[PDB]
Protein backbone atom coordinates (compact mmCIF):
# COMPACT_ATOMS: atom_id res chain seq x y z
CA UNK A 1 0.00 0.00 0.00
CA UNK A 2 2.96 2.35 0.58
CA UNK A 3 6.28 1.27 -0.96
CA UNK A 4 8.06 4.46 0.13
CA UNK A 5 8.08 4.31 3.95
CA UNK A 6 11.86 4.30 4.39
CA UNK A 7 12.47 7.05 1.83
CA UNK A 8 9.49 9.03 3.11
CA UNK A 9 10.77 8.92 6.69
CA UNK A 10 14.33 9.82 5.69
CA UNK A 11 13.18 12.80 3.62
CA UNK A 12 10.82 13.80 6.43
CA UNK A 13 13.61 13.68 9.01
CA UNK A 14 15.80 15.88 6.81
CA UNK A 15 12.89 18.27 6.19
CA UNK A 16 11.91 18.59 9.85
CA UNK A 17 15.56 19.19 10.80
CA UNK A 18 16.03 21.92 8.19
CA UNK A 19 12.69 23.59 8.97
CA UNK A 20 13.38 23.50 12.72
CA UNK A 21 16.73 25.19 12.11
CA UNK A 22 15.10 27.78 9.84
CA UNK A 23 12.31 28.41 12.36
CA UNK A 24 14.75 29.02 15.22
CA UNK A 25 16.80 31.25 12.91
CA UNK A 26 13.72 33.32 12.06
CA UNK A 27 12.86 33.56 15.76
CA UNK A 28 16.28 35.00 16.55
CA UNK A 29 16.29 37.48 13.66
CA UNK A 30 12.73 38.66 14.33
CA UNK A 31 13.56 39.22 17.99
CA UNK A 32 16.73 40.99 16.79
CA UNK A 33 15.51 43.55 14.26
CA UNK A 34 12.31 44.25 16.22
CA UNK A 35 14.37 45.13 19.30
CA UNK A 36 14.71 48.74 18.16
CA UNK A 37 10.95 49.14 17.78
CA UNK A 38 9.72 47.10 20.78
CA UNK A 39 11.65 49.29 23.26
CA UNK A 40 11.09 52.86 22.04
CA UNK A 41 9.60 55.04 24.77
CA UNK A 42 7.22 58.00 24.48
CA UNK A 43 7.15 61.07 26.73
CA UNK A 44 4.24 63.52 26.61
CA UNK A 45 4.96 67.15 27.49
CA UNK A 46 1.80 69.30 27.36
CA UNK A 47 2.18 72.19 24.90
CA UNK A 48 2.02 75.83 25.86
CA UNK A 49 -1.58 77.17 25.97
CA UNK A 50 -1.72 79.31 22.83
CA UNK A 51 -3.43 78.27 19.59
CA UNK B 1 52.81 86.07 12.18
CA UNK B 2 54.29 83.55 14.62
CA UNK B 3 53.36 81.61 17.76
CA UNK B 4 55.11 81.77 21.14
CA UNK B 5 54.86 79.54 24.20
CA UNK B 6 56.00 79.63 27.83
CA UNK B 7 54.75 78.44 31.20
CA UNK B 8 55.17 79.01 34.94
CA UNK B 9 52.20 77.58 36.81
CA UNK B 10 49.97 78.75 33.95
CA UNK B 11 50.26 78.85 30.15
CA UNK B 12 50.68 82.02 28.07
CA UNK B 13 50.20 82.17 24.29
CA UNK B 14 50.45 84.96 21.72
CA UNK B 15 50.06 85.27 17.93
CA UNK B 16 51.23 88.76 17.00
CA UNK B 17 49.87 90.36 13.83
CA UNK B 18 50.89 93.99 13.18
CA UNK B 19 48.48 94.42 10.25
CA UNK B 20 45.40 94.43 12.48
CA UNK B 21 44.95 97.16 15.10
CA UNK B 22 42.46 95.58 17.53
CA UNK B 23 44.36 93.96 20.40
CA UNK B 24 42.38 91.38 22.39
CA UNK B 25 43.62 89.64 25.54
CA UNK B 26 41.67 87.16 27.64
CA UNK B 27 41.76 83.82 29.40
CA UNK B 28 40.45 80.46 28.18
CA UNK B 29 39.41 77.56 30.43
CA UNK B 30 39.39 73.95 29.31
CA UNK B 31 36.21 73.10 31.21
CA UNK B 32 32.77 73.88 29.82
CA UNK B 33 29.60 71.97 28.97
CA UNK B 34 31.53 68.67 29.13
CA UNK B 35 32.42 69.03 32.83
CA UNK B 36 28.98 69.32 34.42
CA UNK B 37 26.46 66.73 35.56
CA UNK B 38 22.91 66.78 34.11
CA UNK B 39 21.49 68.13 37.38
CA UNK B 40 23.76 71.20 36.99
CA UNK B 41 23.48 72.16 33.32
CA UNK B 42 23.28 75.93 32.87
CA UNK B 43 25.99 76.97 35.33
CA UNK B 44 28.42 77.96 32.57
CA UNK B 45 25.73 79.95 30.75
CA UNK B 46 24.87 81.71 34.00
CA UNK B 47 28.55 82.55 34.42
CA UNK B 48 28.67 83.93 30.87
CA UNK B 49 25.57 86.09 31.37
CA UNK B 50 26.69 87.28 34.81
CA UNK B 51 29.98 88.51 33.36
CA UNK B 52 28.16 90.02 30.36
CA UNK B 53 25.40 91.63 32.45
CA UNK B 54 26.44 94.28 34.98
CA UNK B 55 30.12 95.24 34.73
CA UNK B 56 29.64 95.84 30.99
CA UNK B 57 28.74 99.38 32.07
CA UNK B 58 31.88 99.73 34.19
CA UNK B 59 34.14 98.58 31.36
CA UNK B 60 32.74 101.17 28.95
CA UNK B 61 32.70 103.92 31.60
CA UNK B 62 36.07 103.60 33.35
CA UNK B 63 37.86 102.50 30.16
CA UNK B 64 36.99 101.51 26.61
CA UNK B 65 36.69 97.82 25.76
CA UNK B 66 34.13 95.32 24.48
CA UNK B 67 34.08 91.99 26.33
CA UNK B 68 32.78 88.75 24.81
CA UNK B 69 32.34 85.10 25.80
CA UNK B 70 31.85 81.70 24.22
CA UNK B 71 31.09 78.18 25.46
CA UNK B 72 31.05 75.43 22.82
CA UNK B 73 31.79 72.13 24.54
CA UNK B 74 34.63 72.68 27.02
CA UNK B 75 36.25 76.00 26.03
CA UNK B 76 34.82 78.56 28.46
CA UNK B 77 36.50 81.67 27.03
CA UNK B 78 36.31 85.27 28.28
CA UNK B 79 37.95 87.55 25.70
CA UNK B 80 38.43 91.26 26.42
CA UNK B 81 38.97 93.24 23.21
CA UNK B 82 40.64 96.65 23.31
CA UNK B 83 42.74 99.12 21.33
CA UNK B 84 46.41 98.39 20.58
CA UNK B 85 47.67 100.88 23.17
CA UNK B 86 45.29 99.92 26.00
CA UNK B 87 45.95 96.25 26.79
CA UNK B 88 47.22 96.69 30.36
CA UNK B 89 43.86 98.20 31.31
CA UNK B 90 42.08 95.13 29.91
CA UNK B 91 44.39 92.78 31.81
CA UNK B 92 43.89 94.74 35.04
CA UNK B 93 40.11 94.64 34.63
CA UNK B 94 40.24 90.90 33.97
CA UNK B 95 42.27 90.41 37.15
CA UNK B 96 39.88 92.55 39.20
CA UNK B 97 37.03 90.49 37.71
CA UNK B 98 38.21 86.91 38.26
CA UNK B 99 40.92 86.69 40.91
CA UNK B 100 39.53 89.33 43.29
CA UNK B 101 36.85 89.79 43.91
CA UNK B 102 33.73 88.00 42.64
CA UNK B 103 31.65 88.56 45.79
CA UNK B 104 30.30 91.91 44.55
CA UNK B 105 29.40 90.37 41.18
CA UNK B 106 27.41 87.67 43.04
CA UNK B 107 24.41 89.45 44.57
CA UNK B 108 20.78 88.43 44.98
CA UNK B 109 19.21 91.04 42.69
CA UNK B 110 21.85 90.76 39.97
CA UNK B 111 21.62 86.97 40.00
CA UNK B 112 17.82 87.07 39.85
CA UNK B 113 17.88 89.45 36.87
CA UNK B 114 20.45 87.27 35.11
CA UNK B 115 18.38 84.18 35.93
CA UNK B 116 15.17 85.55 34.42
CA UNK B 117 17.03 86.88 31.37
CA UNK B 118 18.64 83.46 30.81
CA UNK B 119 15.28 81.73 31.21
CA UNK B 120 13.70 84.03 28.62
CA UNK B 121 16.64 83.53 26.24
CA UNK B 122 16.61 79.73 26.50
CA UNK B 123 12.82 79.67 26.07
CA UNK B 124 13.13 81.81 22.94
CA UNK B 125 15.86 79.53 21.58
CA UNK B 126 13.77 76.42 22.26
CA UNK B 127 10.79 78.05 20.52
CA UNK B 128 12.29 79.46 17.31
CA UNK B 129 15.72 78.10 16.34
CA UNK B 130 14.97 74.68 14.83
CA UNK B 131 18.29 73.61 13.20
CA UNK B 132 20.26 74.38 16.35
CA UNK B 133 17.62 72.48 18.32
CA UNK B 134 18.02 69.38 16.16
CA UNK B 135 21.81 69.70 16.44
CA UNK B 136 21.63 69.79 20.24
CA UNK B 137 19.21 66.86 20.19
CA UNK B 138 21.60 64.90 17.97
CA UNK B 139 24.34 65.58 20.52
CA UNK B 140 22.07 64.59 23.41
CA UNK B 141 21.05 61.34 21.68
CA UNK B 142 24.48 60.28 20.41
CA UNK B 143 26.16 60.50 23.84
CA UNK B 144 23.43 59.09 26.11
CA UNK B 145 24.48 59.09 29.78
CA UNK B 146 27.85 60.73 29.14
CA UNK B 147 29.22 64.18 30.08
CA UNK B 148 29.21 65.22 26.43
CA UNK B 149 25.50 65.12 25.50
CA UNK B 150 23.86 67.71 27.74
CA UNK B 151 23.26 71.00 25.90
CA UNK B 152 25.44 74.09 26.18
CA UNK B 153 22.58 76.42 27.21
CA UNK B 154 20.90 74.43 29.99
CA UNK B 155 17.66 72.46 30.03
CA UNK B 156 14.64 74.46 31.16
CA UNK B 157 14.06 72.53 34.38
CA UNK B 158 17.76 72.57 35.31
CA UNK B 159 18.01 76.36 35.64
CA UNK B 160 15.77 76.92 38.68
CA UNK B 161 17.51 74.31 40.88
CA UNK B 162 20.73 76.24 41.56
CA UNK B 163 21.33 79.74 42.93
CA UNK B 164 24.67 80.60 44.56
CA UNK B 165 26.13 77.36 45.89
CA UNK B 166 26.36 75.53 42.56
CA UNK B 167 27.81 78.55 40.74
CA UNK B 168 30.53 79.15 43.34
CA UNK B 169 31.23 75.41 43.47
CA UNK B 170 31.80 75.37 39.71
CA UNK B 171 34.06 78.42 40.04
CA UNK B 172 36.10 76.76 42.79
CA UNK B 173 36.29 73.41 40.97
CA UNK B 174 37.03 74.44 37.37
CA UNK B 175 38.50 77.97 37.36
CA UNK B 176 41.96 76.69 38.23
CA UNK B 177 45.59 77.19 37.18
CA UNK B 178 45.96 73.82 35.41
CA UNK B 179 43.55 74.30 32.47
CA UNK B 180 43.90 78.04 31.80
CA UNK B 181 45.78 79.97 29.11
CA UNK B 182 46.09 83.70 28.39
CA UNK B 183 45.70 84.43 24.68
CA UNK B 184 47.18 87.59 23.20
CA UNK B 185 45.81 87.88 19.67
CA UNK B 186 46.07 91.30 18.05
CA UNK B 187 49.12 93.52 17.51
CA UNK B 188 50.94 93.15 20.83
CA UNK B 189 54.56 91.99 20.75
CA UNK B 190 55.98 91.21 24.19
CA UNK B 191 53.95 92.95 26.93
CA UNK B 192 51.62 89.94 27.05
CA UNK B 193 54.69 87.69 27.22
CA UNK B 194 55.90 89.33 30.45
CA UNK B 195 52.91 90.80 32.30
CA UNK B 196 50.89 87.56 32.22
CA UNK B 197 53.53 85.78 34.34
CA UNK B 198 54.05 87.74 37.56
CA UNK B 199 54.62 87.12 41.27
CA UNK B 200 50.89 87.22 42.04
CA UNK B 201 49.11 88.47 38.89
CA UNK B 202 47.67 85.04 38.07
CA UNK B 203 44.51 83.15 38.96
CA UNK B 204 44.34 81.93 42.55
CA UNK B 205 43.21 78.50 43.82
CA UNK B 206 46.09 76.31 42.72
CA UNK B 207 44.87 72.76 42.19
CA UNK B 208 43.73 70.17 39.68
CA UNK B 209 40.58 69.64 37.66
CA UNK B 210 38.43 66.70 38.86
CA UNK B 211 38.82 63.54 36.81
CA UNK B 212 35.96 62.09 34.76
CA UNK B 213 34.88 58.50 35.36
CA UNK B 214 33.36 58.14 31.87
CA UNK B 215 35.35 59.36 28.87
CA UNK B 216 32.86 59.18 25.98
CA UNK B 217 30.67 56.79 24.01
CA UNK B 218 28.58 56.57 20.85
CA UNK B 219 25.42 54.49 20.43
CA UNK B 220 22.90 54.65 17.61
CA UNK B 221 19.90 56.28 19.29
CA UNK B 222 17.03 57.96 17.45
CA UNK B 223 15.10 61.00 18.70
CA UNK B 224 12.02 62.59 17.14
CA UNK B 225 10.15 65.77 18.05
CA UNK B 226 7.20 65.34 15.69
CA UNK B 227 4.86 68.34 15.62
CA UNK B 228 2.78 69.36 12.61
CA UNK B 229 2.42 73.06 13.51
CA UNK B 230 5.83 73.88 12.02
CA UNK B 231 5.98 74.37 8.23
CA UNK B 232 9.27 72.58 7.50
CA UNK B 233 11.16 69.45 8.59
CA UNK B 234 14.73 69.56 9.93
CA UNK B 235 16.63 66.27 10.15
CA UNK B 236 20.27 65.55 10.95
CA UNK B 237 22.50 62.48 10.65
CA UNK B 238 25.87 61.69 12.19
CA UNK B 239 28.53 59.02 12.67
CA UNK B 240 31.49 58.62 14.99
CA UNK B 241 34.27 61.09 14.26
CA UNK B 242 37.78 61.66 15.59
CA UNK B 243 39.06 63.74 18.51
CA UNK B 244 41.60 66.53 18.24
CA UNK B 245 45.24 65.42 17.93
CA UNK B 246 44.62 62.42 15.67
CA UNK B 247 46.06 61.57 12.24
CA UNK B 248 42.56 61.62 10.74
CA UNK B 249 41.42 65.20 11.48
CA UNK B 250 42.13 66.69 8.06
CA UNK B 251 41.09 63.57 6.14
CA UNK B 252 37.71 63.75 7.87
CA UNK B 253 37.52 67.48 7.16
CA UNK B 254 38.22 66.80 3.47
CA UNK B 255 35.56 64.08 3.40
CA UNK B 256 33.09 66.61 4.81
CA UNK B 257 34.18 69.24 2.28
CA UNK B 258 33.82 66.82 -0.66
CA UNK B 259 30.02 67.16 -0.68
CA UNK B 260 30.02 70.69 0.73
CA UNK B 261 26.97 72.90 1.17
CA UNK B 262 24.01 73.79 -1.04
CA UNK B 263 21.19 76.33 -1.23
CA UNK B 264 18.42 75.96 -3.81
CA UNK B 265 17.40 79.65 -3.57
CA UNK B 266 20.76 80.98 -4.81
CA UNK B 267 21.62 81.00 -8.54
CA UNK B 268 25.31 80.41 -7.76
CA UNK B 269 24.70 77.17 -5.82
CA UNK B 270 22.65 75.08 -8.29
CA UNK B 271 25.40 74.73 -10.92
CA UNK B 272 28.46 73.54 -8.95
CA UNK B 273 29.45 70.76 -6.58
CA UNK B 274 29.17 66.99 -6.97
CA UNK B 275 26.71 64.37 -8.18
CA UNK B 276 24.02 64.45 -5.48
CA UNK B 277 23.37 68.10 -6.34
CA UNK B 278 22.56 67.04 -9.91
CA UNK B 279 20.45 64.12 -8.69
CA UNK B 280 18.52 66.46 -6.37
CA UNK B 281 17.98 69.45 -8.68
CA UNK B 282 15.60 67.45 -10.90
CA UNK B 283 12.88 67.39 -8.21
CA UNK B 284 12.69 70.07 -5.53
CA UNK B 285 13.58 68.00 -2.45
CA UNK B 286 15.83 69.98 -0.10
CA UNK B 287 16.82 73.57 0.65
CA UNK B 288 19.99 73.57 2.78
CA UNK B 289 23.03 71.33 3.21
CA UNK B 290 25.52 71.30 6.08
CA UNK B 291 28.16 68.58 5.93
CA UNK B 292 29.87 69.10 9.28
CA UNK B 293 32.91 67.39 10.80
CA UNK B 294 32.95 68.35 14.48
CA UNK B 295 35.77 67.26 16.77
CA UNK B 296 36.14 67.50 20.55
CA UNK B 297 38.82 66.47 23.02
CA UNK B 298 37.03 63.15 23.67
CA UNK B 299 35.20 62.24 20.45
CA UNK B 300 34.00 63.78 17.21
CA UNK B 301 30.87 63.84 15.07
CA UNK B 302 31.00 63.75 11.26
CA UNK B 303 27.49 64.29 10.00
CA UNK B 304 24.91 65.95 7.78
CA UNK B 305 21.95 68.31 8.06
CA UNK B 306 19.16 69.61 5.84
CA UNK B 307 15.73 71.24 5.81
CA UNK B 308 12.91 70.61 3.32
CA UNK B 309 9.65 72.37 2.61
CA UNK B 310 8.62 69.17 0.84
CA UNK B 311 7.54 66.58 3.40
CA UNK B 312 6.85 63.52 1.21
CA UNK B 313 10.37 63.70 -0.26
CA UNK B 314 12.34 63.19 2.98
CA UNK B 315 12.95 59.49 2.32
CA UNK B 316 14.32 60.14 -1.17
CA UNK B 317 16.69 62.84 0.13
CA UNK B 318 18.02 60.59 2.89
CA UNK B 319 18.41 57.67 0.48
CA UNK B 320 20.32 59.76 -2.07
CA UNK B 321 22.63 61.23 0.57
CA UNK B 322 23.39 57.79 2.01
CA UNK B 323 23.97 56.36 -1.48
CA UNK B 324 26.45 59.15 -2.21
CA UNK B 325 28.25 58.48 1.08
CA UNK B 326 28.40 54.81 0.07
CA UNK B 327 29.86 55.75 -3.31
CA UNK B 328 32.46 57.91 -1.56
CA UNK B 329 34.28 54.90 -0.08
CA UNK B 330 34.62 52.86 -3.31
CA UNK B 331 35.13 55.18 -6.31
CA UNK B 332 36.20 58.83 -6.14
CA UNK B 333 37.84 60.46 -9.15
CA UNK B 334 41.12 62.30 -8.57
CA UNK B 335 39.44 65.45 -9.90
CA UNK B 336 36.96 65.30 -7.02
CA UNK B 337 39.80 65.00 -4.50
CA UNK B 338 41.71 67.89 -6.09
CA UNK B 339 38.64 70.14 -6.09
CA UNK B 340 37.86 69.22 -2.48
CA UNK B 341 41.46 69.96 -1.48
CA UNK B 342 41.34 73.40 -3.10
CA UNK B 343 37.95 74.16 -1.53
CA UNK B 344 39.16 73.08 1.92
CA UNK B 345 42.29 75.19 1.51
CA UNK B 346 40.08 78.19 0.79
CA UNK B 347 37.71 77.37 3.66
CA UNK B 348 40.46 77.03 6.26
CA UNK B 349 42.08 80.18 4.91
CA UNK B 350 38.87 82.13 5.47
CA UNK B 351 38.41 80.54 8.91
CA UNK B 352 41.95 81.30 10.13
CA UNK B 353 42.44 84.59 8.24
CA UNK B 354 39.43 86.59 9.46
CA UNK B 355 40.38 89.98 10.87
CA UNK B 356 38.40 89.42 14.07
CA UNK B 357 40.85 89.13 17.00
CA UNK B 358 38.22 87.32 19.07
CA UNK B 359 37.80 84.43 16.62
CA UNK B 360 41.57 84.04 16.23
CA UNK B 361 41.94 84.02 20.02
CA UNK B 362 39.24 81.35 20.30
CA UNK B 363 40.92 79.13 17.70
CA UNK B 364 44.36 79.66 19.27
CA UNK B 365 43.14 78.71 22.73
CA UNK B 366 41.23 75.74 21.32
CA UNK B 367 44.27 74.35 19.53
CA UNK B 368 46.70 75.12 22.38
CA UNK B 369 44.64 73.61 25.21
CA UNK B 370 45.06 70.12 23.71
CA UNK B 371 48.44 70.01 21.95
CA UNK B 372 50.59 72.77 23.46
CA UNK B 373 51.22 74.99 20.45
CA UNK B 374 49.12 76.02 17.48
CA UNK B 375 49.56 74.15 14.19
CA UNK B 376 50.54 76.90 11.77
CA UNK B 377 48.66 77.51 8.53
CA UNK B 378 51.59 76.70 6.25
CA UNK B 379 52.11 73.29 7.84
CA UNK B 380 48.35 72.75 7.65
CA UNK B 381 48.39 73.50 3.92
CA UNK B 382 51.37 71.19 3.40
CA UNK B 383 49.70 68.28 5.18
CA UNK B 384 46.45 69.01 3.33
CA UNK B 385 48.41 68.68 0.09
CA UNK B 386 49.85 65.44 1.48
CA UNK B 387 46.39 63.82 1.38
CA UNK B 388 45.60 61.57 -1.59
CA UNK B 389 42.79 59.30 -2.78
CA UNK B 390 44.18 56.29 -0.89
CA UNK B 391 44.07 58.02 2.50
CA UNK B 392 40.51 59.33 2.13
CA UNK B 393 39.30 55.98 0.79
CA UNK B 394 40.90 54.19 3.75
CA UNK B 395 39.34 56.60 6.25
CA UNK B 396 35.92 56.29 4.61
CA UNK B 397 36.11 52.50 4.68
CA UNK B 398 37.18 52.54 8.32
CA UNK B 399 34.67 55.05 9.70
CA UNK B 400 31.69 54.96 7.34
CA UNK B 401 31.14 51.48 5.87
CA UNK B 402 28.41 49.85 8.00
CA UNK B 403 28.79 52.00 11.11
CA UNK B 404 26.32 52.98 13.81
CA UNK B 405 24.51 56.25 13.10
CA UNK B 406 22.44 58.72 15.11
CA UNK B 407 19.37 60.56 13.83
CA UNK B 408 17.31 63.54 14.97
CA UNK B 409 14.36 65.50 13.63
CA UNK B 410 11.51 67.88 14.33
CA UNK B 411 8.53 69.33 12.52
CA UNK B 412 6.62 67.25 9.97
CA UNK B 413 8.50 63.96 10.32
CA UNK B 414 5.57 61.69 9.46
CA UNK B 415 7.36 60.43 6.34
CA UNK B 416 10.72 59.46 7.85
CA UNK B 417 11.56 55.77 8.10
CA UNK B 418 12.60 55.16 11.66
CA UNK B 419 15.93 53.34 12.03
CA UNK B 420 16.34 50.08 10.09
CA UNK B 421 15.59 51.39 6.60
CA UNK B 422 18.11 54.22 7.01
CA UNK B 423 20.80 52.03 8.58
CA UNK B 424 20.39 49.24 6.02
CA UNK B 425 21.17 51.60 3.12
CA UNK B 426 24.91 51.59 3.89
CA UNK B 427 25.71 47.93 3.12
CA UNK B 428 22.67 46.29 1.46
CA UNK B 429 23.45 47.91 -1.90
CA UNK B 430 25.58 45.96 -4.36
CA UNK B 431 29.25 46.80 -3.88
C1 LIG C 1 4.33 38.04 2.34
C2 LIG C 1 4.52 39.24 1.42
C3 LIG C 1 5.64 39.04 0.41
C4 LIG C 1 5.49 37.76 -0.41
C5 LIG C 1 6.58 37.59 -1.47
C6 LIG C 1 6.77 38.83 -2.33
C7 LIG C 1 7.29 38.52 -3.73
C8 LIG C 1 7.76 39.76 -4.48
C9 LIG C 1 9.05 40.34 -3.92
C10 LIG C 1 9.29 41.79 -4.33
C11 LIG C 1 10.61 42.35 -3.82
C12 LIG C 1 10.85 42.09 -2.34
C13 LIG C 1 12.07 41.23 -2.06
C14 LIG C 1 13.12 41.94 -1.21
C15 LIG C 1 13.42 43.36 -1.68
C16 LIG C 1 14.51 44.03 -0.86
C17 LIG C 1 14.32 45.53 -0.76
C18 LIG C 1 14.55 46.26 -2.06
O1 LIG C 1 15.09 45.79 -3.03
O2 LIG C 1 14.07 47.50 -2.00
C19 LIG C 1 14.95 48.56 -1.60
C20 LIG C 1 15.50 49.18 -2.86
O3 LIG C 1 16.91 49.33 -2.75
C21 LIG C 1 17.54 50.04 -3.67
O4 LIG C 1 16.98 50.81 -4.41
C22 LIG C 1 19.02 49.76 -3.66
C23 LIG C 1 19.34 48.28 -3.74
C24 LIG C 1 19.26 47.75 -5.16
C25 LIG C 1 20.52 48.00 -5.97
C26 LIG C 1 21.40 46.77 -6.11
C27 LIG C 1 20.81 45.71 -7.04
C28 LIG C 1 21.56 44.39 -7.02
C29 LIG C 1 20.97 43.35 -7.97
C30 LIG C 1 19.46 43.20 -7.83
C31 LIG C 1 18.89 42.03 -8.61
C32 LIG C 1 17.37 41.96 -8.58
C33 LIG C 1 16.71 43.01 -9.46
C34 LIG C 1 15.21 43.16 -9.20
C35 LIG C 1 14.89 43.75 -7.83
C36 LIG C 1 13.40 43.98 -7.62
C37 LIG C 1 14.25 49.51 -0.64
O5 LIG C 1 15.09 49.96 0.39
P1 LIG C 1 16.19 51.12 0.05
O6 LIG C 1 17.58 50.56 0.01
O7 LIG C 1 15.70 51.95 -1.10
O8 LIG C 1 15.91 51.91 1.47
C38 LIG C 1 14.77 52.73 1.56
C39 LIG C 1 15.19 54.18 1.33
O9 LIG C 1 14.91 55.00 2.43
C40 LIG C 1 14.56 54.69 0.04
O10 LIG C 1 15.33 54.26 -1.05
C1 LIG D 1 12.00 35.31 -2.14
C2 LIG D 1 12.54 35.11 -0.73
C3 LIG D 1 11.37 34.98 0.25
C4 LIG D 1 10.58 36.29 0.29
C5 LIG D 1 11.46 37.39 0.89
C6 LIG D 1 11.85 37.03 2.32
C7 LIG D 1 12.83 38.07 2.86
C8 LIG D 1 14.07 38.11 1.97
C9 LIG D 1 15.01 39.22 2.46
C10 LIG D 1 14.26 40.56 2.45
C11 LIG D 1 15.07 41.60 3.21
C12 LIG D 1 16.00 42.32 2.26
O1 LIG D 1 16.03 42.00 1.09
O2 LIG D 1 16.79 43.31 2.70
C13 LIG D 1 17.33 43.26 4.05
C14 LIG D 1 18.71 42.60 4.02
C15 LIG D 1 19.58 43.21 5.12
O3 LIG D 1 20.89 43.49 4.60
P1 LIG D 1 21.59 44.51 5.62
O4 LIG D 1 20.80 45.76 5.68
O5 LIG D 1 21.64 43.85 7.09
O6 LIG D 1 23.08 44.84 5.13
C16 LIG D 1 23.84 43.63 5.24
C17 LIG D 1 23.97 42.99 3.86
N1 LIG D 1 24.69 43.91 2.96
O7 LIG D 1 19.32 42.82 2.72
C18 LIG D 1 19.28 41.87 1.78
O8 LIG D 1 19.08 40.72 2.10
C19 LIG D 1 19.47 42.23 0.33
C20 LIG D 1 18.98 41.08 -0.55
C21 LIG D 1 18.48 41.64 -1.88
C22 LIG D 1 17.70 40.56 -2.64
C23 LIG D 1 17.13 41.16 -3.93
C24 LIG D 1 16.33 40.09 -4.68
C25 LIG D 1 17.24 38.90 -5.01
C26 LIG D 1 16.61 38.07 -6.13
C27 LIG D 1 17.49 36.85 -6.41
C28 LIG D 1 17.21 36.33 -7.82
C29 LIG D 1 17.61 37.41 -8.84
C30 LIG D 1 17.35 36.89 -10.26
Amino acid sequence: AEPEHDERKRLGLKTVIILSSLYLLSIWVKKFKWAGIKTRKFVFNPPKPRK
Amino acid sequence: AEVTQLSNGIVVATEHNPSAHTASVGVVFGSGAANENPYNNGVSNLWKNIFLSKENSAVAAKEGLALSSNISRDFQSYIVSSLPGSTDKSLDFLNQSFIQQKANLLSSSNFEATKKSVLKQVQDFEENDHPNRVLEHLHSTAFQNTPLSLPTRGTLESLENLVVADLESFANNHFLNSNAVVVGTGNIKHEDLVNSIESKNLSLQTGTKPVLKKKAAFLGSEVRLRDDTLPKAWISLAVEGEPVNSPNYFVAKLAAQIFGSYNAFEPASRLQGIKLLDNIQEYQLCDNFNHFSLSYKDSGLWGFSTATRNVTMIDDLIHFTLKQWNRLTISVTDTEVERAKSLLKLQLGQLYESGNPVNDANLLGAEVLIKGSKLSLGEAFKKIDAITVKDVKAWAGKRLWDQDIAIAGTGQIEGLLDYMRIRSDMSMMRW
